[PDB]
């Protein structure tokens, strides 16, 4: 696909869908690339938590 | 007993809720008069302890003001020689009145007070709702002695205490050093 300078040029590329039954993003802690820090509880509550993480 | 040659004021000041109430009562010398936090403002705690032949004796006021208490909260400080901030790490509401409480401090207490900072309740790793880190950030800042402390994590409170106050007698003690007669008959010699 061509582009010419300082023109927007929409691209399609189709995605077959995720099945959530072999993934499990709901319990899946994010990766921490330097572990070895203290532990702070930021504070969120399940929900928020979830959709943190699904979304990630 | 008289026998302590020094009587050390310190102050276990701190905010309320923090469970400086459990912190004290594990290092104790506790007889007597108890639970007279509401009766005036305070409770008291004492040792002797020995420091270098030199018996001192401390006095640790546990003060608390929840709504009422103003004036003689602050009146309480008169001659303080030692304060002991006590905070938790659980939540950072406690910790952002430490400002406020070493500013009343050194407003009123006396000039140049010894002050201590510690953490109570370390045990609880689920909530720490601030780093060790900028604990010791903050306590870099003001010349002030840190620690943390936990039921499991004994002696550590202890040995900052007796570190503390054998700092303090460095500051308050002028130095001390331990500072034939003829037998037989006599005459006059007076005019």
């Amino acid at each position: 696909y061509h582009v010419e300078a300082s023109h927007t040029s929409r691209i399609i590329v189709p995605i077959k869908k995720i099945d959530y039954k072999k993934y499990n993003f709901e319990n899946t802690p994010i990766p921490r690339i330097y572990p070895g820090r203290q532990f702070i509880q930021s504070g969120l509550n399940e929900e928020q938590t979830i959709e943190m993480r699904q979304k990630f | 007993g008289y026998d302590y040659d020094y009587l050390f004021k310190i102050v276990l000041i701190g905010d309320s809720g923090v469970g400086k109430s459990n912190l004290l009562s594990r290092f104790t010398t506790d007889e007597f008069n108890i639970e007279s936090k509401s009766t005036i403002g305070v409770e008291f705690a004492t040792r002797t302890i020995e420091v270098e032949n030199k018996k001192i004796k401390a006095q640790i006021w546990d003060t608390a003001g929840q709504e009422r208490y103003r004036a003689i909260t602050s009146a309480y400080y008169r001659g303080a020689v030692g304060a002991l901030i006590v905070y938790d790490i659980s939540k950072s509401s406690s910790y952002e009145n430490c400002n406020h409480w070493l500013t009343e401090l050194r407003e009123n207490a006396d000039d140049n007070v010894a002050v201590g900072l510690i953490g109570n309740k370390s045990d609880l790793a689920h909530l720490r709702a601030v780093p060790t880190d900028e604990a010791k950030n903050f306590a870099m800042e003001n010349q002030m002695l840190f620690t943390e402390t936990s039921a499991l994590n004994s002696d550590n409170v202890d040995k900052a205490f007796r570190e503390l106050i054998v700092a303090i007698f460095q500051m308050v003690s002028k130095h001390q050093v331990d500072l034939g007669a003829p037998k037989g008959p006599t005459i006059s010699l007076t005019p």
